[PDB]
């Protein structure tokens, strides 16, 4: 559980014979840059107008059961939790709650369903924006409804409205609701150089640890670390408004410097969960509660993406979990951790190994696992995991929760050529200029397990 | 970037370790381990106990050990 | 050209002369 | 600079300046003849003052 | 926030009272007219744009009068107090994963069906006593609810130490354990907080939450660690968002229905609610019956609303205008 | 004489349409306030330039 | 030193 | 601060040995300026003999 220094980035301002090989040697005691490119490309894109701000309807639920503010008695004088039964002997009494959503002589039902059903007695008389209805018991309830059965809170449904056979007259109503809506931005990159093929000031030469210690095509680096400041701001972009509309940053130009949020924090306002130590009993249990609630059993596959040393902690999870199993007896005939390979050495030459890849967890929640390349980034991701890697790969990250029957996250764009170019020769500055956007549409359907050392 | 610097701590809870630095005093040996160690995100459970300077003329001697016995744990 | 590892090539950058 | 909202054209190669602009320039010289004045008699009400 | 109607109601705001149609002079005054036979009841107020009149309310044909507080109008927020179960175990057994389940009920959707959890989690150690568990408990369950940048907040955490009782400790992402250095933590207190508001546009709304436990394996019996008790509310949400958007949609019955729409071609009404501030409701609920066959009752009301500074004044003088004027038996709050 | 004009856009008008809550008018010669019906805001500022 | 021809006539401001 | 942060970054973030990484150069809408650099490597030689 130890590093060795194999090697050391060192800027050239802190410093012939024939060639063995003509091209370069990448060595593997060297970190390599990495693309968030294969990441950015796993999501569609969508082409927009303009670089205005835009809108889409989200479209929610209807069914409501409302919460008590307070229940009084026939006298006005409030319930309170230790008092006595209220409504005995189908006395009537008050209960307020803070819309008028139920009508004249409803059938209600509070937390415990049709135990204690309460009639309304007439319409409700207006306190404020609160409707007080006179109501009382619907059961044959000779004894009352309990005081702790009257708090604030306590959930209220609609059952029916009961009239009598002979000369009734007229009760009930309906109930309407309406949608809403939701916003989203775009955001502006720009890049220059002062450069015609050669380096410039900014140099860092890569020195290895071994036992005894060309030309820049610049046309090739400003389309590399532009095209990678376009993926910065896709996927780790961050706002800069406040509550009021504000944008609390301003350029050069004294003009506020407009940002919108990238992929990570927009995905991030939902579903996400800091861990000090990972487990299986807080993983099913975070993605059963949101699977029993949101998806049907049969849409309930959960593809983790992680690191590769995300993989690994997996493995262990569910190792630790299945080496508690101890009512199966693992055998190596279904499984084959040790399998039998040819060999020249042995007639009968064994292999062994083995990694769980899968979960699958009661009811129809089935976890699989697979690695992305770049949460490995030895660049962004500085803080260590003492278990090996950078503390990232340990993040797991449940995109596409179920089928939508559209995109929930893309990349927005504007139609024709949002990319520009410049060369400002005096002096030969190269300026690039690009605006993008990042929409996630529900955030809700992406879950999150970060470790919580990358928190605050 | 002048002397080496071979340290011996103890991660508080987690276990014992060894580590090598470059640097020009030990209050930066110290400062290049809480930062670049294994233990980033949690430099507070870094206790070093011994620093001791790399000087060469013995040519051939121990600089750190430390052993995490079954008593220990 | 970028790596199965999402790992970029340094090599392309440079121009042999 | 970057771009000339004017001519509708995305992109430079001699660059102005640094910033996102681009500022029209018109320009004309003109001038007027008249030959002979006392072929024009005018009769101006004296609260413009002359 | 639309409001249902057993007729149409119209809204007053009483900034000032007066005693004439003279004294009418700045946005907000009102003076109640009567008869000397008291017979027909109005209301005479000074509209942002002139003098203008209410209905004639009948003095025979009124059904309730009554007048509500502001502390009646204000709605109390739900605490829940999270304690270990002494019956499982009072001090945390070593090596047990502590997870608690955060059941949200009405999340962003207006149902029950959708729902929202946040956990938060605690492996115990050999020499943590209660309040180490209680300290760490809520550092991991506001570092998960109450991060920055979040879409909205959701509950507070407040520990409370045993030697204070009183006092509610605040727990934020941001707090560290050295900040947390009494030694003395008895319970961990989940408080849930107050929705944003934009009036007539998003009503005042609350996410309500319920805590759940996870069990642990105590002495070889899998055990729920906790319990989680409601105490009595000690914070209450003020009237202010609650009467601003009653007037909203109250000054679409007297003036424009297009709020709004095609934007620059509106009528802008201008309200007299600061959305800062408490208001008392009086409501005189009142009817009309025509002559001799329009027996229907055409039963509409009349809201008052008079901004109240502690003990209130401004209401009980409105009532008092009101009750000498009408005849009426208004009961003064 | 010689005379001269100048105006500045910022290079965000180089497609920039017009969402009209109310028409977009032209400033005639005549003085007149004549209504328009294209989209793009750099036909109305070489209008008022030329 | 955009100097619109004419007959000598020389624009100042900046390279266009 | 850039992120919305309207608190501070905390005293502990601001210590010597936290490395710090490039992401991403961001500019206005309107009258935009340059901003930004590129960064280059450079290699190192081995050798051997006969
Ligand atoms: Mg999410
Ligand atoms: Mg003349």
């Amino acid at each position: 559980a130890g590093k060795l220094g194999k090697f050391q980035m060192l800027g050239f301002q802190h410093w012939a014979p024939q060639k063995a090989t003509n091209l370069m040697v990448q060595l593997l005691a060297f970190y390599r840059g990495k693309s968030l490119d294969t990441f950015l490309n796993s999501f569609p894109t969508r082409e927009f107008e303009d670089d205005n701000e835009y809108y889409w309807d989200v479209i929610g639920s209807s069914r409501r059961n409302i919460p008590l503010v307070e229940a009084r008695d026939e006298n006005g004088v409030v319930v309170a939790a230790n008092a006595a039964n209220v409504g005995v002997g189908t006395s009537p009494f008050y209960l307020v709650f803070p819309e008028d959503w139920f009508a004249d002589g409803e059938v209600i039902v509070g937390n415990l369903n049709q135990v204690y059903p309460f009639r309304i007695l007439g319409d409700a008389r207006m306190e404020g924006t609160n409707a007080v209805y006179k109501v009382e018991l619907m059961g044959g309830n000779t004894q009352g409804v309990p005081a702790e059965r009257l708090q604030q809170g306590e959930r209220f449904s609609i059952e029916f409205a009961p009239v009598e056979k002979e000369l009734s007259r007229k009760v009930g109503d309906v109930r309407f609701t309406s949608p809403v809506s939701m916003r989203n931005e775009w955001t502006t990159i720009r890049i220059q150089h002062k450069v015609g093929n050669k380096l410039n000031k900014k140099l860092a030469m890569g020195i290895p640890m071994v036992r005894n210690l060309w030309m820049h095509y610049v046309d090739w680096e400003v389309e590399l670390q532009f095209d990678e400041y376009k993926n910065n701001a896709m996927a780790w972009g961050t706002s800069n408004r406040n509550l009021n509309g504000e944008y609390m940053n301003f350029g050069k130009s004294g003009n506020a410097i407009k940002t919108g949020a990238g992929i990570f924090e927009q995905t991030e306002v939902a579903n996400t969960m800091y861990y000090n130590t990972f487990s299986l009993k807080l993983l099913e249990d975070a993605l059963y509660e949101l699977s029993a609630s949101k998806l049907a059993m049969d849409d309930r596959l959960f593809v983790i993406k992680t690191g590769e040393r995300g993989a690994i902690q997996f493995h262990k999870e569910v190792l630790k979990t299945v080496s508690g199993w101890t009512t199966f007896v693992l055998d190596n005939n279904s499984t084959r951790v040790v399998e039998k390979v040819q060999s020249r050495l042995h007639s009968n030459a064994l292999s062994a190994g083995f990694q769980f890849v899968e979960y699958k967890a009661p009811n129809g929640v089935r976890v699989r696992l697979d690695v992305d390349p770049f949460y490995d980034d030895p660049v962004r991701n500085k803080i260590l995991h003492p278990m090996g890697g950078v503390a990232f790969s340990y993040r797991y990250d449940i995109w596409y929760i179920g089928t939508m029957d559209q995109p929930n996250i893309f990349k927005c764009k504007i139609k024709g050529d949002n990319e520009y170019r410049g060369y400002q020769w005096g002096s030969a500055v190269i300026h690039r200029m690009a605006t993008l956007g990042v929409c996630v549409l529900d955030p809700t359907r992406t879950m999150s397990l970060i470790p919580a050392i990358l928190q605050g | 970037a002048m002397q080496l610097w071979v340290m011996e701590y103890e991660v508080t809870g987690i276990g014992k370790g060894c580590a090598m630095c470059k640097a020009i005093n030990p209050q930066q040996a110290e400062m290049l381990l809480k930062s670049n160690g294994i233990y980033n995100g949690s430099s507070y459970l870094y206790k070093v106990t011994r620093i001791e300077q790399v000087i060469v003329p013995p040519c051939n001697g121990l600089m750190a050990e430390q052993v995490v016995t079954y008593k220990d744990v | 050209a970028v790596d199965q590892m999402d790992n970029i090539d340094e090599r392309y950058g440079f121009v042999n002369q | 600079g970057i771009r000339n909202p004017f001519t509708g054209q995305k992109g430079n190669p001699y660059m102005s300046f640094d910033e996102d602009s681009a500022v029209i320039h018109r320009m004309a010289t003109l001038g007027v003849c008249v030959l002979d004045p006392t072929r024009t008699m005018s009769l101006i009400p004296a609260i413009l003052q002359g | 926030m639309v409001i249902s109607i057993n007729q149409v109601r119209q809204l007053y705001v009483a900034k000032a009272l007066k005693a004439n149609t003279a004294a009418l002079t700045t946005a907000g005054d009102i003076v109640p007219k009567a008869d000397t036979a008291k017979t027909t009841l109005y209301f005479q107020s000074m509209s942002p744009a002139g003098i203008v009149a209410s209905d004639k309310i009948n003095l025979k044909h009124v059904l309730y009068a009554k007048a509500t507080p502001s502390e009646a109008l204000a709605h109390k927020l739900v605490r829940y107090s999270v304690t270990l179960d002494a019956d499982v175990s009072a001090t945390p057994v070593a090596g047990q994963n502590y997870i608690l389940r955060l059941a949200f009920r009405q999340y962003i959707g207006l149902s029950e069906e959708d729902q929202y959890f946040k956990y938060g989690e605690v492996i115990a150690r050999s020499g943590m006593t209660a309040s180490d568990f209680y300290k760490k408990m809520a550092i991991s369950l506001a570092k998960n609810l109450e991060n920055k940048t979040e879409s909205t907040p959701l509950v507070n955490i407040y520990l409370i130490s045993a030697a204070a009782a009183s006092t509610d400790v605040p727990v934020t992402s941001a707090t560290k354990e050295s900040d947390l250095t009494a030694t003395d933590y008895n319970q961990i207190i989940i408080e849930e907080t107050e929705q944003p508001w934009v009036l007539g546009m998003m009503p005042q709304a609350f996410i309500p939450f319920t805590p759940q436990f996870l069990t642990i394996t105590v002495d070889g019996e899998d055990r729920l660690w906790g319990v989680a008790t409601v105490v009595t509310p000690t914070k209450t949400v003020p009237d202010g968002h609650l009467i601003a958007d009653l007037e909203y949609f109250c000054m679409g019955a007297r003036g424009d229905i297009y709020r709004g729409m095609g934007y620059p071609n509106i009528i802008k009404t201008t309200y007299l609610v600061d959305p800062g501030a408490v208001y008392d409701v009086l409501d005189i609920h009142y009817f009309y019956t025509g002559s001799n066959e329009s027996v229907q009752k055409s039963e509409k009301t009349i809201t008052l609303v008079a901004v109240d500074d502690g003990s209130h004044t401004a209401m009980n003088a409105l009532i008092g205008a009101i009750n000498t004027a009408s005849g009426l038996t208004i009961a003064t709050l | 004489t010689t005379i001269r004009i100048q105006h500045k856009v910022a290079g965000n008008k180089l497609n920039k349409k017009l969402a009209m809550g109310i028409p977009m008018v032209r400033n005639l010669e005549s003085g007149k306030q004549v209504k328009d019906t294209a989209n793009m805001w750099m036909h109305y500022v070489d209008w008022e330039v030329e | 030193n955009q100097n619109m021809i004419g007959d000598e006539i020389t624009v100042r401001d900046g390279t266009y």
